[PDB]
């Protein structure tokens, strides 16, 4: 999920925007 | 357990700038 493509990584708020509904 | 707990208080954060007017589901590790 978000947790390790996002917390052990970094995501920019590009990446982060796939998550939005 | 908190660092996963820490790391999303975060991210959760980022999602709501972001993400704004759209919303979003937070679903952990799922």
């Amino acid at each position: 999920g978000i947790v390790e493509q996002c917390c052990t990584s970094i995501c920019s708020l590009y990446q982060l925007e796939n998550y939005c509904n | 357990f908190v660092n996963q707990h820490l790391c999303g208080s975060h991210l959760v954060q980022a999602l709501y700038l972001v993400c704004g007017e759209r919303g979003f589901f937070y679903t952990p590790k799922t």
